[PDB]
């Protein structure tokens, strides 16, 4: 997942005394949909995407069509 | 009085028996399917040392063979399989005539018409579909279909009119008439998903069952809910008798053979009672089918055996 869900950059910046190293690492958030850019599953703990429906009211009858 | 004796038991499978069928043209054949991904055609000797030997073994599937049915001539045989395809066999050496291409998921149920020109299929696609014998799609049903998996479809014997049964896991039984492909009716009933349905040889009835394990009776043409019977824990397969008005219900530890006129249980078939514990001490019975003689019936179990019985007076 490190290849998809993060980007990482490095830039050197000078000053009058030596060099300072900057590094920035940022994590991409998309999981529901789109662009689609990074893939929809979650990275580190890969979650079970769970919809819900649950009803019954059934009783016996014949309904002609 | 008409009662049952344990006839014998067949052997020759590595996978659970899924279905059995028999052609009345040759009652000396019998056909079987299994989760060893092969359908086995038998050679029945009536010796009680055995009761039959496998003649040939038809091969070529990459997943289970769910249901199987014979031709009306007995010279062809057809299969429905969880690899999403069907095959049309030539039951003389092997050599498939045709394989039917097009489903995205399993083909659970399948049946073969009386005129040998219409072949249907139930799928986990949530589509009933019709198939020419040339192996192309006459029609596809995707409107007013089940909202869950299609459990079993049937061709109905009738005076001449086209009627086909359909039942799914959405706890409904839909009856369809061809050449408009409409809902003839919707029958509501049974708590829990439907496993099976079967039609009377006369054809005016639909004996249905499922997870509920209750046997409700419906009228094909009247469209009325006759009654309900307590059929035990679960009923996976049903089959009317050809020469009686009985109904034979396949429950886990036993098969319950019911006389219909009057409504009562004749006997309960018990197999070997060998000591085992605890979740399914005997194997569940899952399929069953009568012979055309009506003396003998057969059963599918999950121990890879087909147990035989015979009626004795």
């Amino acid at each position: 997942p490190v290849n998809y869900y993060v980007d990482t950059a490095v830039r050197h910046v000078l000053l009058r005394q030596g060099v300072l190293g900057i590094k920035v690492k940022i994590m991409l958030p998309w999981d529901p949909s789109g662009k689609i850019g990074p893939k929809k599953p979650l990275p580190d703990h890969v979650s079970i995407v769970e919809p819900k429906d649950e009803i019954l009211p059934t009783t016996p009858i014949s309904e002609q069509k | 009085t008409e009662q049952m004796t344990l006839r014998g038991t067949l052997k020759g499978h590595n996978g659970w028996v899924t279905q059995i069928a028999t052609t009345p043209q040759f009652p000396d054949m019998i056909l079987s399917a299994s989760r060893d991904k092969t359908i086995i055609m038998w050679k029945l000797t009536r010796d009680e040392t055995n009761y039959g030997i496998p003649q040939r073994a038809l091969r070529g599937h990459s997943h289970f063979v769910s249901d199987v049915v014979i031709s009306s001539d007995g010279q062809f045989a057809l299969s429905g399989s969880w690899d999403g395809t069907l095959r049309l066999w030539d039951l003389t050496t092997g050599t498939t005539t045709r394989r039917f291409v097009g489903h995205t998921k399993d083909v659970l149920s399948v049946a073969f018409s009386s005129d040998n020109r219409q072949i249907v299929s139930g799928s986990r696609d949530k589509t009933i579909k019709l198939w020419n014998t040339l192996g192309v799609c006459k029609y596809t049903v995707q409107d007013e279909s089940h909202s869950e998996w299609v459990s079993c479809v049937r061709f109905s014997p009738n005076s001449s009119n086209p009627i086909i049964v359909s039942c799914g896991w959405d706890k409904l039984v839909k009856v369809w008439n061809l050449a408009n492909c409409k809902l003839k009716t919707n029958h509501i009933g049974h708590t829990g998903y439907l496993n099976t349905v079967t039609v009377s040889p006369d054809g005016s009835l639909c004996a249905s069952g499922g997870k509920d394990g209750q046997a409700m009776l419906w009228d094909l043409n009247e469209g009325k809910h006759l009654y309900t019977l307590d059929g035990g824990d679960i009923i996976n397969a049903l089959c009317f008798s050809p020469n009686r008005y009985w109904l034979c219900a396949a429950t886990g530890p036993s098969i319950k053979i019911w006389d219909l006129e009057g409504k009562i249980i004749v006997d309960e078939l018990k197999q070997e009672v060998i000591s085992t514990s605890s979740k399914a001490e005997p194997p569940q019975c899952t399929s069953l089918a009568w012979s055309a003689d009506g003396q003998t019936l057969f059963a599918g179990y999950t121990d890879n055996l087909v147990r035989v019985w015979q009626v004795t007076i």
